[PDB]
């Protein structure tokens, strides 16, 4: 009757953080499931999904002649890119490394006062409400900026000191 | 120049879909062409391609480097099995999946248990995920991208099929069997092109096998986990936890309707997933505070309602069934004497332990006849009053068998007891009433402390562990604590649950 | 019993095959050395989401290689978060952000990439929270706010009013 019982020694488990860690109102996280361990979850995981017939092969998309539309031509492409807004210019260019679509969006954003950041591998532009005071040696200037955000898709005012050789 | 002539087949496969997208014609008319020159017609024919292609693509990714794709033949191999089911006229289905599982678990096996083995478990998994991919891809909307009207109802037909086939290979694929496959089964076994599925195809017919997987990997845990035993195993619990939170999340009804048999299965020293399992909540149910103490049951609908039993207990009490019944139905005292006379022959056994022989309780038939009584119970009171009753015969046969029990045979059905008390339903309401009745009554021979304490045990294993807790437990011992409990003597023999209990 | 098992091209396989049933032969079992070896090279290898994801060997191609400054970003970029019901897409980053996305974007990727899991979200996104629709005729969408607008995919990129001559048959639009 010892062990029947009333002597245990001191399971359990905050599961509050392994239930953010899944998706949890009512909602199904099993089909978006990564994996058993968090470990090794470490990338989200494309669902099943339903694409209609007529979400394919749709012709003439901007006057395309061919089916699906492409972009492989700086000299004649710049016609399209042109009628694209800021954010899906930045979309495109942070979407396709190394082609003429990120070549011909950096232009496009180049044209409409855009700079691109080295390092920070983020475009800003002047906030208009403030002109930029340039430092003593010329290398810089600090003003007042918009940065975009891929990751939040916002863009985001900020004071900055911002340096000529880091911007192209 | 036949070996030649699939391997050159299966390389030309592979560089067609690295040029063409998945669903181009050119596709279709690739494997229409490699039907009609019949080279894979016939049944060895069939079996030597898809054993060759198979090693080909294993031994691929062994030789590629992490920085290339390594999984390009096993996903080009994936898409051929799957066209191979959809673009062919069959007579015999069942037999060609049947054939390449088994042709892909042959292989398995040997490449796995062999002396000088150099196996990947990962090859193998992401063919397996391939194939569960395709078939979702091309089962969306009742397969309304097959065009033959036929063909399409035929494969709406063979839906099931597929999936109870894939999952029973993955049962003979289990733990015991493959220990170095383990980890990637147990993602298999919650990969979201079927575990999601198989919970939910149409009158629960994907639920069985799910049961038998989930069942194989309670096992393999009970096996490798003691109090003692304290690690490899450890992860794998954890990502089980991991999938029965999703589960009680997505589909809270499987893990109600099968308490039995998960109970049966899980290792008894896992506190925190059996509440997990036993506090599923039925999805647009939303239950009362727990806590309020002045909650009836009464002036709760819910609580009338009686819970579905995916699996009936009665079949595991054998013989038993017939005059269990008969007590039930119209009780006497020397029907009493009997049945509990053969209930205690039946659950007395003998275990073959290491290097000696023990007395053992069946606590699985136990539970069984508490969930019997409890599901009979909830007939009999929507039937219509005095299934509320001391004098009622399902009070007094659980009653009876407590009180002319062994101390382990006390413990083990007041467990099953405290078990049944979960969401609001007419279980959890009948069997608190019970607990209650035998907590306060006076009809214990000499035994009422050592009821009361093993009533308190089984509770404060259910409680002073991490949440969740059940909603009738955390409801009974509310009621508990604001009835007519720090006086009882055993309570007192020991501070340190004396000072949690202090805490409440 | 079962019919591939029993051909002779796979004997030496099938040998393998049946030391996986050993285990039920005996009945219990403390951890073989070998056997600890086995699961702690699965526990190795364990598969992570990556290996778990849909495959994809091929995709058309939107845009020609050409040279671009080493300072661009030289990878894709991957978003993750830093009836209007709930569905199994409502939490995934993609979801979220695209509900963040305008029309340009929206549009851009729903032509521009016909068959993706992207163009399944945009047109989620687009139906499901702002109330386009989608018209398997012309593949236009169109919007009502007796005056309605659909957008000129395939010459002025812009949103423009239909005729007072236009009705709204269901029999053309595409039932998401
Ligand atoms: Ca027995």
């Amino acid at each position: 009757f010892g062990l029947k019982a009333l002597v245990p020694l001191l399971l359990g488990a905050d599961l509050s953080s392994m239930l953010y860690s899944l998706g949890i109102q009512d909602h199904r996280v099993l089909d978006t499931f990564q994996s058993p361990w968090a470990e090794t979850s470490r990338s989200e995981v494309e669902p099943r999904f339903f694409t209609p017939e007529s979400f394919t092969n749709i012709p003439g998309v901007l006057q395309s002649t061919v089916t699906p539309p492409c972009f492989n031509s700086i000299q004649n492409d710049q016609q399209r890119v042109a009628l694209f807004q800021d954010e899906t210019l930045f979309f495109l260019f942070y979407k396709h490394p190394g082609t003429v679509i990120q070549e011909l969006t950096y232009l496009e954003l180049r044209k409409r006062n855009w700079r691109y950041h080295k390092t920070l591998k983020a475009w800003l532009t002047k906030d208009p409400m403030m002109e930029p005071i340039v430092s003593a040696d010329g290398l810089s200037e600090r003003g007042s900026y918009v940065f975009f955000d891929p990751q939040r898709w916002e863009k985001c005012q900020r004071d900055f000191l911002l340096f000529y050789n880091a911007i192209m | 120049t036949r070996t030649e002539k699939f391997y050159l087949v299966f390389t030309e496969w592979v560089k067609l879909l690295q040029r063409v997208e998945n669903n181009d014609v050119i596709t279709t008319v690739f494997i229409k062409q490699l039907v009609e020159k019949g080279v894979i017609s016939d049944t060895d024919n069939l079996l030597t391609f898809v054993k060759s292609s198979l090693e080909l693509s294993v031994s691929s990714f062994k030789e590629s480097d992490p920085t290339d794709e390594v999984f390009i033949a096993i996903d080009a191999l994936g898409s051929l099995i799957i066209k191979l089911l959809i673009l062919q006229d069959f007579k015999t289905r069942r037999d060609y999946i049947n054939a390449i599982f088994s042709v892909i678990v042959l292989v398995f096996a040997k490449d796995h248990s062999q002396e000088g083995t150099t196996f990947n478990e990962r090859p193998y998994f992401r063919l397996f995920s391939n194939i569960l991919y395709e078939w979702a891809t091309i089962r969306t909307h009742n397969f309304v991208r097959i065009s033959d009207s036929s063909t399409r109802q035929e494969l709406i037909e063979f839906d099931s099929v597929f999936y109870n086939t894939f999952s029973g290979y993955l049962h003979a694929l289990q733990p015991f069997a493959f220990p170095g496959f383990s980890f990637a089964w147990v993602t298999l076994l919650s990969h979201r092109m079927l575990l999601p599925i198989m919970l939910r195809l149409p009158n629960k017919i994907g639920w069985e096998k799910l049961m038998l997987l989930i069942i194989d990997l309670f096992k393999f845990l009970d096996q490798y986990t003691s109090k003692h035993a304290v690690d490899a195993v450890s992860v794998v619990y954890k990502g089980t936890l991991r999938i029965i939170l999703g589960i009680s999340n997505d589909m809270p009804s499987f893990l109600i309707e099968n308490h039995y048999e998960l109970m049966n299965n899980l290792p008894p020293t896992y506190f925190q997933l059996k509440n997990v399992i036993l506090s599923a909540i039925p999805k647009n149910m939303t239950v009362p505070n727990p806590y309020d103490v002045d909650l009836n049951m009464e002036d709760i609908p819910a609580c009338k309602e009686l819970p579905e039993v995916f699996f009936d207990p009665v079949i595991d009490l054998h013989s038993l069934k017939k005059p269990v019944d008969n007590y039930l139905r119209i009780p006497s005292n020397s029907l009493l004497r009997t049945i509990l006379s053969a209930i205690y022959k039946d659950t007395y056994d003998i275990k073959k332990g290491v290097g000696y022989d023990f007395l053992s309780v069946d606590s699985k038939l136990i539970r069984a006849i508490v969930l019997h009584v409890g599901i009979e119970a909830g007939i009999e009171y929507k039937r219509t009053n005095a299934v509320f009753n001391t004098k009622s015969s399902y009070y007094t046969l659980l009653f009876n068998l407590i009180q002319n029990g062994s101390i382990e045979m006390k413990y083990q059905i007041i467990l099953s007891i405290v078990e049944q008390l979960r969401y609001p339903n007419i279980h959890t309401y009948w069997f608190s009433f019970v607990l209650m009745n035998m907590f306060k009554s006076d009809e214990w021979n000499d035994q009422k402390l050592e009821v009361q304490e093993i009533i308190l045990r089984n509770f404060l294993k259910r409680i002073i562990v991490n949440k969740p807790h059940t909603w009738g437990v955390s409801v009974f011992f509310t009621q508990l604590i604001n009835n007519n409990l720090l006086d009882l003597p055993f309570v007192q023999s020991v501070p340190e649950i004396k000072l949690i209990l202090q805490q409440l | 019993t079962n019919a591939a098992f029993q051909n002779p091209l796979f004997n030496d396989e099938l040998k393998y095959w049946l030391d996986s049933k050993r285990y039920l032969m005996q009945p219990l079992q403390e951890m073989s050395p070998k056997m600890v070896s086995q699961l702690e090279s699965s526990l190795l290898n364990c598969p992570d989401s990556l290996d778990a994801d849909s495959p994809c060997l091929y995709t058309k191609p939107l845009s020609l290689p050409h040279p671009t400054s080493i300072f661009f970003p030289n990878e894709p970029i991957r978003f993750v978060y830093p009836k209007k019901d709930d569905d199994i897409y409502s939490r995934t980053s993609l979801a979220r952000i695209f509900m963040k996305f305008d029309l340009d974007t929206l549009f851009f990727i729903f032509y521009h990439y016909q068959g993706s899991y992207e163009q399944f979200l945009a047109a989620r996104e687009l139906f499901k929270n702002r109330n386009w629709l989608f018209n398997k005729v012309d593949r236009c969408w169109y919007y009502k706010e007796e005056s309605w607008r659909y957008f000129d995919y395939k010459k002025s990129w812009l949103a423009r009013r239909c005729g007072n001559d236009f009705v709204y048959n269901e029999e053309d639009f595409e039932k998401l």
